[PDB]
């Protein structure tokens, strides 16, 4: 029972619309609650509007944790589930086990609607990190456990699809994109037993009422195992789009496959072991630990530093053959009429700021200055708010069509531009109103339009965030619009949902063939990357669990 | 062609905001020391 | 052409590594360097210290308010704070300057924190745990303490006060 023989040929091409389609869906209505936390960073309390218009709308806190979860959760695991198994079958062009790809959505929709529920409800005000002592509802963390547990399938998926590829092709280098998905989803694999654990052994028997206490540290080290390699879990996927496919967009090629390869195994080796970068400011956690995770973490900065370099080059690169002129000619030469070029290019340009923002956090002693203040919001938004969502955004312009037949008019092309520049401009303003009320001691997670005059000394740093929040609204309508619009119109080109993705060439060397030879010994690389994650762990890990102190839990919403 | 003037333009601007940043918070954190 | 921009990218690429490397090294010593002197107090006492969350304020140094502070040595005060469901105890804690306060927070409730504004004193405080840093004041007032951990529908309110005293 399916009406278009492209699906028939290419199933994985409606599994694939169909995480995207269920991502995008949860992006806006995460994204809702962001203008509204702005102004309130602005200190302007629109929130008695949202709650006309949002009856359900309990608090300033209720409308966090929808946004932090559906934004910085649902989105980006949607669109990482969608792009890290549909480029790497494409570019094999091999079927993905269908059964189990299908198995994987239903998982991550159920997950969603279980968790949905009390979460609207006002039963799981706890937010996107769920801290205990602070209990949500059962349905909450079970349906949480399901929709992650959806990439466990889409880990064996890809892990089966490159095996097969491997057994048609004895002795072959495994093809670029397939690695990238590969060693991603092998570092998820690893970088989810924390949170696993935290849910299994805790979080789960605790909400279903098998226990009455939960050791708070105990908690957030695990938590933090999973937390901070999460964040490279959604940063990857556009990674992965940035080196193959930008490239193209930009009328270029990727100047080095082996730099990507590199790029992508200091991830798989280096994301998991560094999450004390998060408990900096918790207590019985050796301070040696502490800065072992602190340069652990300067290292994982390391893949970033190289991405710079590889991807400017080729945007260089890409510029040049446009008719780039001088030192900054080729900027000039670029398609910037082209969104699924623009998009990206901006979030890289952010992502500058963002990095720089993250180094700071990750110096241990200057953690103290900023931590749990605005300036982490204005680092992260640079990050996922910016950079991923962009990139994801961007690429609806060649995705969309490749998965329906839809083709996109010239007036949502420019239509797409608008949202692209607004957004960033938006972004950009709010990421200077955050950072500097961040340096002015303002907290983060505070709903402070409550107490007016608590933080004085924020006045002309309230007024970008009010401004931003003006000019995100916009773009999001815009975007909404936008959107919709393509997915609802019925102009079908079955013949561009048949075309091939536009993978950028790759400009190969002499030296190459040694070095991505070693970086193909996986199963090698991967006990390594566990090795080093049981090494960072393990010391501190014993020590706790010898003595656990679980406590009771509290509703303080 | 040549010598990557644009890709080195980049990363320098890169380079120099990470010192920004990072000295800048380096001196305030002595501020408060 | 392409294969002569190659060798020349890849050239760079291996200049910029090592500088990078060389950079974060730095940053590794001037880290380093912050571990050794008087700052490095702010640090989180890292041995393990088990509190009830329960008893705290039924028994112990944290039951009695008028006896949070306490001087331990020549120059040294342990101030036995308190952060609870939206607020701080002592409020306000009186200590000298020029002195070296040991302070020893903890919570009976859920996770907060404490940041006290103008100083490096950014600590979370976990329920059945004791967060234990040190720091001297070098300049006299009303150091305000704030709650930067989402604890509730009242965590934007709960702020604190530490007096120095001239
Ligand atoms: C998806 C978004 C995420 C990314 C990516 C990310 C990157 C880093 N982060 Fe982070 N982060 C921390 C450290 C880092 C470091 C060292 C990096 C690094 O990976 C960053 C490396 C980046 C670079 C080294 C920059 C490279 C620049 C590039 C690649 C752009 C070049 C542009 C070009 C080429 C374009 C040019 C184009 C032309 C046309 C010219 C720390 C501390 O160590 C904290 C704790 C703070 C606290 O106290 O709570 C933290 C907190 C967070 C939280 C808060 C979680 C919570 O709620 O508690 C989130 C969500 C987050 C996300 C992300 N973070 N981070
Ligand atoms: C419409 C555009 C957006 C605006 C105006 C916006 C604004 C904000 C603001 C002001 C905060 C600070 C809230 C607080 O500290 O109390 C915040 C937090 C956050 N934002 Fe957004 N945001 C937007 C989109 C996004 C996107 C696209 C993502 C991820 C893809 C995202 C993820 C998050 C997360 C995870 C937090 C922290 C949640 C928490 O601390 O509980 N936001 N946002
Ligand atoms: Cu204690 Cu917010
Ligand atoms: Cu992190
Ligand atoms: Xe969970
Ligand atoms: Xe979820
Ligand atoms: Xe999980
Ligand atoms: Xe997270």
């Amino acid at each position: 029972s399916e009406i278009s023989r492209v699906y028939e040929a290419y199933p994985e091409k409606k599994a694939t619309l169909y995480f995207l389609v269920l991502g995008f869906l949860a992006l806006i209505v995460g994204s809702l609650f962001g203008p509204f936390q702005a102004l309130n960073y602005g200190n302007v309390d629109a929130y008695p509007l949202l709650k006309r218009l949002l009856p359900f709308v309990q608090s300033y806190y209720q409308g966090l944790t929808l946004h932090g979860v559906l934004n910085a959760i649902v989105f980006t695991q949607l669109f990482a589930q969608a792009i890290m198994v549909y480029l790497p079958a494409r570019e094999l062009n091999m079927r993905p086990n269908m059964g189990l790809m299908w198995l994987s959505w239903w998982m991550a929709f159920i997950g969603l609607v279980v968790a949905a529920l009390p979460l609207l409800a006002n039963e799981a005000t706890v937010l996107y990190t769920f801290y205990p002592p602070l209990k949500g509802h059962w349905a909450f963390y079970l349906g949480a456990s399901v929709f992650v547990l959806s990439t466990w399938v889409s880990i064996y998926i890809v892990l089966d699809l490159w095996r097969r590829w491997k057994a048609a092709n004895p002795g072959k280098v495994t093809p670029l994109v397939t690695y990238m998905a590969v060693v991603f989803w092998l570092m998820w694999f690893l970088a989810s037993l924390g949170l696993v654990l935290e849910a299994v052994l805790f979080l789960l028997p605790w909400s279903f009422g098998l226990v009455e206490g939960v050791d708070p540290l105990v908690a957030r080290t695990l938590f933090w195992w999973t937390g901070h390699p999460i964040v490279y879990f959604w940063l990857l996927p556009a990674y992965a789009i940035i080196y193959t496919i930008l490239p193209k967009q930009a009328g270029g090629k990727l100047v080095s496959d082996p730099m990507a390869r590199l790029a992508f195994l200091l991830f798989l080796l280096l994301s998991t072991p560094v999450g004390f970068h998060h408990q900096f400011a918790d207590p019985g956690i050796d301070p040696t630990w502490k800065m072992i995770h602190s340069v652990l973490t300067l290292f994982v900065a390391v893949p970033s530093l190289m991405t710079a370099f590889t991807v400017a080059a080729s945007l260089e690169f890409a510029g040049r053959l446009r008719g780039g002129r001088g030192l900054f000619g080729w900027i000039r030469a670029l398609p910037w009429d082209n969104p699924a070029f623009v998009a990206p290019v901006l979030g890289l340009l952010g992502f500058i700021p963002g990095g720089a923002g993250g180094i700071v956090n990750a110096s241990f002693t200057l953690d103290y200055v900023v931590h749990n203040t605005a300036w982490v919001p204005g680092h992260f938004h640079l990050q996922v708010a910016s950079l991923v969502t962009l990139t994801a955004m961007g690429s609806l312009y060649w995705l969309l069509p490749n998965l329906t037949g839809k083709p996109i008019s010239d007036a949502q092309r420019r239509l797409g531009l608008a949202v692209v520049w607004l957004w960033f401009l938006g972004m950009m303003i709010m990421a200077v109103g955050l950072h500097w009320a961040g340096l002015l001691n303002v907290p983060r997670r505070a709903y402070i339009a409550q107490v007016p005059d608590a933080y004085p000394h924020a006045a002309v740093p309230m007024v970008f965030n009010v401004l931003a929040g003006i000019v995100l609204l916009v773009a999001l309508l815009l975007f909404i619009y936008g959107l919709f619009s393509v997915l609802l119109s019925r102009e079908r080109k079955p013949e561009l949902a048949e075309a091939p993705l536009p993978f950028a060439e790759v400009i190969s060397g002499p030296e190459d063939r040694r070095l991505v030879l070693a970086m193909d010994r996986i199963g090698f690389w991967f006990a390594v990357a566990a090795i080093l994650v049981v090494l960072a762990y393990g010391p501190t890990l014993v020590q706790l669990f010898g003595h656990l102190n679980p406590v009771p839990g509290w509703r303080l919403w | 062609e040549e010598k990557p003037k644009g890709a080195l333009a980049v990363i320098l601007v890169l380079t120099l905001t990470i010192l920004v940043f990072w000295l800048g918070v380096y001196a305030v954190f002595f501020a408060r020391g | 052409d392409e294969h002569k921009a190659h060798k020349a990218i890849l050239a760079y690429e291996k200049g910029w590594l090592a500088f990078s490397l060389a950079m974060l090294f730095v940053f590794i010593a001037l880290i380093a360097y912050t571990l050794a002197t008087h700052t490095a107090g702010v640090i989180p006492a890292g041995k393990l210290e088990r509190v009830d969350p329960t008893t705290v304020r039924q028994e112990g140094p944290w039951a009695d308010p008028a006896q949070a502070v306490v001087q331990t040595g020549p120059n040294q005060y342990t101030v036995y704070v308190l952060a609870f469901a939206f607020g701080y105890q002592p409020n306000p804690i009186e200590v000298p300057q020029g002195a070296e306060i040991v302070f020893k927070i903890t919570s009976p409730d859920v996770i907060h924190g404490f940041h006290v504004e103008g100083t490096n004193i950014n600590v979370e405080v976990l329920p059945g745990e004791v967060s234990t840093v040190r720091y001297t004041f070098k300049r006299p007032g009303e150091y305000r303490i704030i709650c930067n951990q989402y604890c509730g529908l009242g965590h934007q309110n709960m702020f604190g006060t530490i007096v120095v005293k001239e």
